[PDB]
């Protein structure tokens, strides 16, 4: 580890910095640091790390969409050979998407997953396995894809089952794993219905909670939310 | 695409 | 080099492909592979060249300036100590800066330069020359801020008198050129009146050759005509 | 800033 050297406190204000300065590469790397120091994360902390590396992968996942549709009509009937290029290229992109997830959810499993034990933890990274396997699922086409799939989908279920037990139904936490897991079903399961009625549910239990909430967290649940109605809107 | 966070 | 082992032609095309993908690290380093095969780069190729670190260093100077920021900031009275991180951070970034600032100045002088004897290949290479000392400039603070200065103006220079002996007024380099030469003496060189009179001739000149071009050369022309307007309104 | 290309 290249941040062995760097203080864990040193390593969060500079990923801080790097947010500022919107360099996530490095805000992830130095996250990755301060995971490495072996420590639990705080929630500050654990929403740091979130956001460094969905940044990343989001920019990766960008990216191979636009050479994988470059690569589909290469493939059409009707198109003139352009070599190898386009392929090995959406390759490189790929890979190096799936070596993010990998250490992303290396970070889960050695060792914070183990060692989170209040639920907002526990949920938030089980959250974060289902959604790096879900990203490894959008690129997967091997003797491997149904189990990626049941991997993103485990973990998802695993965190759902502390959330529902656990947290209130308009904990922010609990409402983007729902959202998040509706889209597996939607995009990567090849589940719609499984997906409209998780996002139907999510919203409709969240509404009937906010009577409980401070105007902040009022304004925080009802954000995610709208994300429900989105997507709901998107597919009906 | 749908929305996550 | 990492890109020696594939086709010129293959670099050329992925550096497309990057662009596509907004990948900008990966289409420099593919055109930076292009440019070492030893051939002169034709007209598309210099522009795939300039199109990659410009995005790359646009993105670092835009980083290094929110980090200065911070820093300048820091060091005000009765600001609190950070420590050194925030110093450390905007070192690390400079540092890579300066990095690719000279990998493109090295490009330059091996041997793209030598090998540019039409005045739109001259001058625009020159014109990035330029470009990347001011660059450096930007974050010189040392014993060779007035060189890398000189260096700076002296390439733009060199490049300012080919294109009024070889180009025509309207010529998109000729004005690009003249735009960020302006652009040096106003934020480098502490010559502001010499900015606003190169700005000004420039704009002129230009607008008295229009009725040579054709509609699509008009408009490539006039484009960049209306961002050295845009300074001048900035500036007075 | 100013435009520069
Ligand atoms: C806007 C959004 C996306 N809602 C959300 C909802 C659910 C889940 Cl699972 C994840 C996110 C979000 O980020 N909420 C959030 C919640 C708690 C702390 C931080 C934070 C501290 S520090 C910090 C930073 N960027 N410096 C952010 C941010
Ligand atoms: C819009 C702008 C910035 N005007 C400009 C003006 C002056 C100078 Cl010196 C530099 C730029 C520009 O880019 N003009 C331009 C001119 C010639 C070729 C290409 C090109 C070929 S291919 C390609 C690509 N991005 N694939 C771009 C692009």
């Amino acid at each position: 580890g290249a941040m062995g050297s760097m203080e864990r406190a040193s390593l969060i204000q500079k990923a801080k910095l790097a947010e500022q300065a919107e360099r996530y590469e490095d805000m992830a790397a130095f996250m990755k640091g301060a995971v490495e120091k072996g420590e639990e994360l705080s929630c500050e902390e654990r929403n740091l790390l979130s956001v460094a590396y969905k940044n990343v992968v989001g920019g990766q996942r960008a990216a191979w969409r636009v050479l994988s549709s470059i690569e589909q009509k290469s493939n059409e009937e009707g198109s003139e050979e352009k070599g190898p290029e386009v392929r090995e290229y959406r390759e490189k992109v790929e890979t190096e998407l799936q070596g993010v997830c990998d250490t992303v959810l290396g970070l889960l499993d050695s060792h914070l997953i183990k060692e989170a034990g209040d639920a907002e933890s526990r949920v938030f990274y089980l959250k974060m396995k289902g959604d790096y396997y879900r990203y490894l699922a959008e690129v997967a086409t091997g003797d491997d894809k149904k189990r990626i799939i049941d991997s993103a989908r485990s973990a998802y279920q695993e965190a759902m089952d502390i959330s529902k037990k656990e947290m209130p139904p308009t904990n922010p936490i609990r409402l983007g794993l729902a959202l998040n897991f509706s889209v597996f079903h939607y995009e990567i399961a090849n589940s719609p219905e499984e997906a409209i009625s998780l996002a139907k549910t999510t919203f409709d239990e969240a509404m009937a909670d906010l009577h409980t909430l401070s105007e902040d967290s009022y304004k925080d649940s009802t954000l995610i939310m709208q994300l429900l109605r989105d997507n709901l809107t998107l597919w009906t | 695409f749908p929305a996550t966070v």
